[PDB]
């Protein structure tokens, strides 16, 4: 009975994420609108920091979630008008990507393929997993190595107080040419 | 909140007669009066200056060298009364209440005015009010309901519950 | 290919002059969509035995384990919903697809994380392809800063505070604002 | 004397005025600030009480938008209560007996039908 | 006073150094963070790229 | 262009997912473009139950080439920049030279 929950819960903070980085991208070309020539560039790496953080939390949400989504199935209900109103929401169920890029998709598996018929029977992704695994071990011993390293006078401070007391010391002079005390 | 007329003298000095007092009158009131906060009126949140600004009078004093100019004027203020339903905003959760927060008052939810399935949590991470997987932290508007307010120099305070149907976690 | 494609012989419908209540399963039943082994097919095959023991068709179909197209929501005089399942049990059931009437075409329903990972990838695809044929033409100078070089610039055409110690409009703004004043000049 | 909650009761200027609207409210305040801003040195400080507003303001926008109020306004009309009303349009959600239970004032003041078809009207706003 | 001057200035200097030579430090490591893919999703193997392509960007960037 | 087509496309993300959500709360079908409450009324898409559903060799496949791709990307990136900051340095270098022959001869600065 909780999956009802979790359609309503965990996509409400994914319509959340989709509110900030589409109405936030509007936002964002208007400041590419700003333009009577020059864009901006470290601002729109800036921008692109901004996205990282939306796929950041985004796939922050695929998590699990897919767990879930994976026996979901969208369908209009009752009040959803028949007359002619379908084809958009076809669309609305139509999971095509960009033909072009799902024809890229497939210029990877067959041009793969080809990689194949330059090496027609080579096994790599079970070792592969050491692949990634040995990344996995480096990425750590790496991190040894940062971990190893000192990082970052405060004598200048004090230098300071050579003119702290030059300062009591210009009291003293002026103390003399002022009462002469000796 | 109300958008209400309220009205307030200010008085000028010899020294600021110029030939634009009519802009001093008006600085002078949007000072003295936004921010401040009244028992009858409440929090005077700010004044509504432009079209809906009068100023009559004034009379200067015979012995002081200063006129009074009566001033009528429209502003937004955010006066509570008891049995009324607001959203808040939780600040702080101590095993000995929820130090909400609406607007600019500070609205206090005695523990004793709290459900018992709220049991409070020291230990976990960041003190908090759970149960019953509703989870009240420092980060949670809550809904209650004004049990009873006081105004003790010119502020307000009052304390609400969350005894009803329909309150709590939002 | 179970998504928005056509798949169309108008004319049976043509002879039918539309669907009624079972019959959806006919047309159903010329589509792929349509399972062998599914109890309305199995139980097609009780037709080519049986026959009259069918009932409408939830009785005899639910009852009975496998796969089914059961109904449950109308919506005349087009969609008609009809969710594939799976009985395990008389009283047992795994529901599966809700196929539906598309109107002489009958889908499957996809994942909404399918459509959902089509525009997260269309959507970074985008944010890459931003950074495909665009980038690295601002070359950086610690001096010089960001360049843009050209055949013709035109078109158009953490550094240092202190130094030594247009406007293209002729003051054509003012001028302008001059002439909003003016134009009512005369009126006001 | 008068220290009730009702149920409608309490001052009588008070009761008299209408009760200013939470996103209408903000609306009117950043126009405020925008007129005064019109010739301006820079700063004004915005003492304690903004801050505070600012927040809880924004943090309940129930009309991130100039016409969203305008739409909302559109959708009401009868009176009824100026706190009634702006405390329906502070709340939101949902059905009628809740209705009820947070403003006990409705008793037999208004229907259900017509409520369930505002609260569409906004869920969808 | 002229101390805080040129202190502060320096230490901005020092800052912005510890700014982009951390950035360095944090893109050129989380790539590896990035090098997973048994145990998800093809889909979720999408964004990968861009997270490689931010990190290696925003190094070349903290360098400049 | 392109951000406008994706990013559009995600806002019908917000719309229909919120039209989803409309079943029950309604402090989320509010966000829909104006032109779709004028329209379709709320709580229309309601979620089925259904199916793993199927799974595919290209699923590692592409998972494993894209990531090549991507690391080598990276390190295309990693040595052409190398080149441009080498460069960099080509060009700087030539300046704070002749700044030899400024300073280092004694000039103000």
């Amino acid at each position: 009975d909780i999956s009802t929950e979790k359609t309503v819960e965990s996509l409400e903070a994914i319509r959340h994420r989709i509110a900030q980085i589409v109405q936030s991208l509007t936002h964002f070309l208007a400041i590419l609108h700003q333009s009577e020539s020059l864009s901006p560039w470290p601002t729109i790496h800036k921008n692109f920091n901004i996205l990282l953080s939306q796929i950041h939390s985004l796939s922050n949400n695929l998590a699990a979630h897919s767990h879930t989504l994976q026996t979901t199935s969208i369908y209009p209900s009752l009040e959803f008008p028949v007359k002619e109103q379908e084809p958009l929401l076809t669309t609305l169920l139509r999971t095509k990507a960009l033909p072009e890029v799902e024809e890229w998709e497939a210029n990877t598996l067959q041009e793969y393929e080809a990689s194949i018929s330059s090496q027609p029977k080579k096994k790599e992704a079970n070792d592969a997993y050491q692949k990634d695994q040995l990344w996995d071990q480096a990425r750590i011993i790496f991190m040894e190595e940062r971990e190893n390293y000192s990082w970052f006078r405060q004598l200048e401070i004090d230098r300071a107080t050579e003119e702290q007391n030059a300062n009591q010391m210009l009291t003293d002079i002026l103390s003399f040419m002022k009462s002469g005390k000796r | 909140f109300f958008l209400k007329e309220l009205s307030l003298t200010i008085s000028l000095h010899p020294s600021y007669f110029g030939p634009r007092m009519q802009d001093y009158l008006k600085a002078k009131l949007l000072a003295d009066v936004e921010g401040t906060c009244s028992g009858q009126y409440g929090y005077i949140i700010c004044v509504l200056d432009s079209n809906t600004i009068d100023i009559d009078k004034g009379r200067v004093v015979p012995g002081q060298g200063f006129a009074e100019f009566e001033v009528k004027y429209r502003a937004v203020l955010w006066r509570p009364f008891r049995g009324e339903v607001v959203d808040a905003i939780v600040t702080t959760v101590n095993k000995m209440g929820f130090f909400a927060n609406i607007g600019p008052l500070n609205v206090f939810v005695s523990s004793h005015l709290v459900p018992p399935d709220m049991k409070f949590d020291p230990t976990a991470n960041p003190p908090n009010y759970s149960g019953e997987d509703q989870v009240i932290e420092k980060g949670s508007n809550v809904r209650l309901k004004i049990v009873g307010t006081r105004t003790d120099a010119t502020e307000i305070f009052a304390i609400a519950t969350m005894k009803e149907d329909y309150l709590g976690v939002l | 290919d179970l998504t928005s494609i056509q798949w169309r012989m108008p004319e049976w419908v043509q002879s039918m002059g539309g669907l009624r209540t079972e019959n959806v399963l006919e047309y159903f039943s010329q589509s792929p969509f349509y399972s062998h082994k599914s109890n309305n097919e199995m139980l097609k095959m009780q037709s080519q035995f049986n026959a009259l023991d069918l009932g409408d068709l939830n009785s005899q179909l639910k009852r009975l384990t496998g796969i089914q197209f059961v109904i449950i929501h109308e919506r005349p005089p087009f969609l008609w919903v009809i969710q594939k399942q799976n009985r395990l049990n008389e009283n047992e059931v795994k529901p599966l697809t809700v196929y539906f009437v598309c109107n002489e075409n009958i889908y499957m329903a996809p994942n909404a994380y399918t459509l959902l990972a089509t525009r997260m990838l269309n959507a970074t695809y985008c944010f890459q392809k931003a950074l495909t044929k665009i980038e690295k033409f601002p070359q950086y100078n610690p001096q010089e800063g960001y360049t843009y070089p050209k055949l013709s610039n035109d078109n158009l055409e953490e550094n240092k505070n202190q130094s030594i110690e247009p406007e293209d409009f002729s003051v054509v703004r003012a001028f302008m604002q001059s002439l909003h004043s003016s134009k009512e000049a005369p009126d006001v | 004397f008068e220290e009730d909650a009702a149920q409608l009761k309490l001052g009588p200027e008070f009761e008299n005025e209408d009760m200013l609207t939470v996103s209408e409210a903000k609306i009117l305040i950043e126009t405020v600030l925008a007129q005064r801003a019109r010739e301006t040195n820079g700063e004004i400080p915005m003492t304690d009480v903004m801050k505070k507003t600012v927040a809880y303001f924004n943090v309940f926008a129930r009309f991130k938008t100039a016409e969203a109020t305008y739409a909302c306004e559109r959708i009401l009309g009868n009176r009824f209560h100026k706190f009634e009303r702006a405390q329906l349009g502070t709340l939101c959600c949902e059905d009628a007996e809740e209705a009820r239970t947070l403003i006990p004032s409705l008793a037999n003041k208004i229907d259900d039908q017509n409520l369930q078809g505002i609260l569409d009207e906004l869920s969808t706003l | 006073s002229f101390q805080r001057q040129l202190v502060q200035r320096t230490n901005t200097l020092n800052s912005s150094i510890d700014n982009a030579t951390l950035t360095i430090l944090s893109r050129f490591q989380d790539i590896l963070d990035i090098a997973i893919n048994e145990g998800k999703d093809k889909y979720t193997v999408a964004p990968e790229v861009y997270q490689i392509e931010c990190h290696t960007v925003s190094m070349v960037r903290a360098v400049e | 262009e392109q951000i406008m087509i994706a990013q559009t496309e995600c806002s019908l993300a917000l719309d229909m997912t919120s039209l989803l959500l409309s079943k029950f709360k309604e402090n989320s079908i509010e966000t829909i473009s104006p032109f779709l409450k004028s329209t379709v009324p709320p709580s229309s898409l309601q979620f089925s139950r259904s199916q793993p559903p199927e799974s595919k060799e290209s699923d590692a496949t592409l998972a494993k080439c894209w990531k090549e791709k991507s690391l080598t990307s990276s390190c295309k990136f990693l040595f052409e920049a190398k080149e441009r900051l080498t460069s960099v340095v080509e060009t700087e270098h030539e300046y704070y030279t002749e700044l030899v022959k400024v300073k280092e001869a004694s000039w103000p600065l």
